[PDB]
């Protein structure tokens, strides 16, 4: 806290409730606790409990439901810390707000007693800051890829952690670029931009730095291995949903979202801006190389049949 | 020698002179004594010896010449085995054919007493199956690159030691050829293309094998699975004693080309070397399909 004399004081405060966000087991506990919250909301909406039970609860009623349906309701939801995706037995769940509000888990950006709005297309359900789309490759195999706002992902990469030398900041960028190639290869702008970053940063500069805070980060991109090679590793070889394990040989064979989706998730695809950026992008790459010096560079941008 | 019975007999024969080509020291002996032939032939053209000396040798005249001139004349010539380049002190050397002929060293493709034909232009002189041209790079540094007829260069690559030979082994051999062309004939447009294409069609793990040339001047440096640019910078810049500035070159796009006309005037850059070069990716893809499920990279595309 700022002191009234030009310097800084540190207060010492206490309290009982709330979760410290940097406890060793915040993720686990928040998951378990939020599972419980959703499991209760399920009960209210099915009819197992009602506002009466806030006063004198019908405990045998909830314990039967768990004995008889708990295991099944558990598999109806994805819960990661404080985020969920819930697929209830029917949409009474929308109106089921009593025990949710009573437990204090007040929903974001909606009236306290306003019905919850749902989705019938899973490709529109948000989870862990992403949406997920299904792509079919040139060989007929399906991918389901995580998508995100292009401007949100570039913008975090433009933020520097000062005192970071030209090498340390180049390495941080390779981290972002490598990651974009694992997870957002299906975004034209980002494949281009990540391929350019890898063509502008030395081959043997190992990447460093935090690219995401999600606990679903592989970090599999903080290697200096070939990025296609790691792609096949995660999307095909180690992917438990890929029955056929035939590796893909060139980036020209890794799919893209449909162009409509690209633009709609805030792609520059279309404008004279993106068009002229894509043209003159090697000039940018050469500047970064000259900035960095006599090191070993390789050319990954051109392997876009360009 | 074939026998008259449907088989083959093996003759044991002897003789005194000539050189066994396989002897451990053919190169050094054929080199040393061809130095001597040419040192002699210099002497005749210079007036040190005449035909008269075949009978009455004026030894002190030749001993004087070696003493007063040997070390200088030694540097006037390049001698590899039976091949030479002589820069004599003047053009009398072209008629100096006695002794050259008396020593039995007959000249190929010329009348026994017909004057030799010389070259004013060092870039037009043949040595070790090559001409040598001077190239300036974009950064102003100069190279002197070896050159050889493309068709002879490719034709030797396009032939194989034999059947009973795998697809993997025949691939590996092709890598060795293509990677060598990248070291030494990168300045040829077609060879640069065909060399990169080969490198794009053959697995990155496959080490090259076989002999791409017999020359006693082949670095051998190409039978690696190192980056070819990485070796190119080594041999043409880092380890090149003739290279004062050692800034490394970053991309094939920066390695120069013969002047366009020398390229076409040295055997395809023609209507058909447009169809070929345009659709060469189809070729690479076919080859990768034959080879199957290995790790290929794309080196042709770093050519634009
Ligand atoms: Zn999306
Ligand atoms: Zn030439």
């Amino acid at each position: 806290r700022p002191s009234r004399d030009g310097g800084c004081v540190m207060d010492v405060i206490t309290r009982r409730d709330q979760r410290g966000s940097g406890q060793v087991v915040t993720y686990a506990l928040n998951t378990l606790t939020n599972i419980k919250v959703q499991l209760i909301r399920m009960m209210e909406g099915e009819g197992v409990i009602e506002a009466s039970d806030a006063h004198n609860p019908r405990l045998l009623r909830v314990e039967r439901w768990l004995r008889d349906h708990g295991e099944e309701r558990l598999g109806r939801m994805l819960v990661s810390g404080d985020d969920c995706v819930v697929r209830p037995v029917d949409d009474r769940f929308s109106r089921a707000l009593y025990f949710l509000n009573d437990m204090a888990k007040t929903r974001k950006d909606i009236g306290e007693w306003e019905h919850s709005v749902g989705f019938s297309n899973w490709e529109e359900v948000p989870f862990c800051s992403h949406h997920f789309h299904e792509l079919v490759m040139k060989d007929g195999r399906a991918l389901i890829v995580p998508c995100r706002d292009q401007d949100e992902l570039v913008g975090r990469a433009r933020v520097s952690p000062c005192g970071w030398s030209v090498r340390e900041t180049a390495c941080l960028s390779k981290a972002y670029g490598q990651m974009w190639l694992l997870s957002y290869f299906h975004r034209r702008d980002l494949r281009t931009l990540g391929l350019a970053i890898c063509s502008a940063v030395p081959i043997d500069w190992v990447p460093t730095g935090r690219t995401t805070w999600s606990i679903h980060a592989s970090g599999a991109w903080m290697t200096t291995e070939d990025m296609l090679d790691v792609w096949n590793r995660v999307w095909i070889l180690d992917n438990p949903f890929m029955h056929s394990k035939e590796k893909i040989v060139e980036w020209r064979d890794v799919p893209y979202l449909p162009k409509s989706h690209d633009m709609l998730c805030s792609s520059l695809v279309g404008r004279k801006e993106r068009a002229e950026w894509a043209k003159n992008i090697w000039g940018a790459v050469e500047k970064v190389r000259k900035m960095i010096g006599q090191e070993k560079f390789k050319d990954y941008l051109s392997c876009m049949d360009r | 020698r074939p026998s008259r019975d449907g088989g083959c007999v093996m003759d044991v024969i002897t003789r005194r002179d000539q050189r066994g080509s396989g002897q451990v020291v053919t190169y050094a002996l054929n080199t040393l004594t061809n130095i001597k032939v040419q040192l002699i032939r210099m002497m005749e053209g210079e007036g040190v010896i005449e035909a008269s000396d075949a009978h009455n040798p004026r030894l002190l005249r030749v001993e004087r010449w070696l003493r007063d001139h040997g070390e200088e004349r030694l540097g006037r010539m390049l001698v590899s085995g039976d091949d030479c380049v002589v820069r004599p002190v003047d053009d009398r050397f072209s008629r100096a054919l006695y002794f050259l002929n008396d020593m039995a060293k007959t000249r190929k493709d010329i009348g026994e007493w017909e004057h030799s034909v010389g070259f004013s232009n060092w870039e037009e002189v043949p040595f070790c199956s090559h001409h040598f041209h001077e190239l300036v790079m974009k950064d102003g540094r100069a190279l002197i690159v070896p050159c050889r007829d493309q068709d002879e260069l490719v034709g030797r690559a396009r032939v194989s030691p034999g059947c009973g030979w795998s697809v993997r082994e025949t691939a590996c051999l092709s890598k060795a050829y293509g990677q060598m062309w990248l070291l030494s004939y990168f300045h040829r447009r077609d060879l640069r293309t065909l060399g990169l294409a080969i490198c794009s069609a053959v697995p990155i793990d496959w080490v090259p094998t076989g002999r791409t040339t017999w020359s006693i001047h082949a670095s051998g440096a190409w039978m690696t699975t190192e980056d070819m640019l990485d070796v190119w910078n080594r041999v043409w810049i880092l380890d090149n004693p003739f290279m004062h500035s050692k800034e490394k070159i970053v991309e094939w796009r920066d390695v120069p080309y013969l002047p366009k006309s020398h390229d076409m005037l040295c055997s395809l850059v023609r209507k058909e070397r447009a169809e070929w070069a345009k659709n060469i990716w189809g070729a690479v893809e076919k080859v990768r399909k034959m080879i199957g499920q290995e790790k290929f990279k794309d080196y042709l595309s770093c050519m634009d």
